[PDB]
């Protein structure tokens, strides 16, 4: 598995 | 119930639209894989790879309904459910500032 962050832009 | 779990499944489709200086608001998290998954099965209760490991509270995702755990099962009006990690963030990114998601919410009951 991977995880990506969309927090920030 | 005595056979097996019992469930709520929620459908939500939802349209996020957001400043150039801010994120969606959410962590997506799922299995890696070069091209679309043949080998993975979706079951009612693990229904898609990719899913919101976490929603900021207060964010763009939040405020239209998207909570930690839900099951992407569509980016843009496109299946994602058997494809792998990079191909769904590379479909989140295509619409800039837009982003079309619907998603199921798994409960147990």
């Amino acid at each position: 598995e991977e995880s990506t962050s969309f927090q920030g832009p | 119930g005595p056979l097996g779990s019992d469930y709520i499944i929620k459908e939500k489709t939802v349209l996020l639209q957001k400043k150039d200086s801010e994120g969606f608001g959410f962590v997506l998290r799922g299995a890696k894989a070069q091209t679309p998954i043949e080998e993975f099965t979706p079951t009612p209760a693990f229904p898609a790879l990719q899913y919101l490991e976490s929603v900021d509270e207060g964010g763009v995702a939040w405020r239209a309904g998207l909570r930690m755990g839900d099951f992407l099962i569509e980016v843009n009006g496109q299946n994602v459910v058997k494809v792998g990690h990079r191909q769904v963030v590379n479909m989140i990114r295509q619409g800039g500032n837009t982003l079309m998601v619907k998603v199921v919410m798994v409960t147990r009951h």
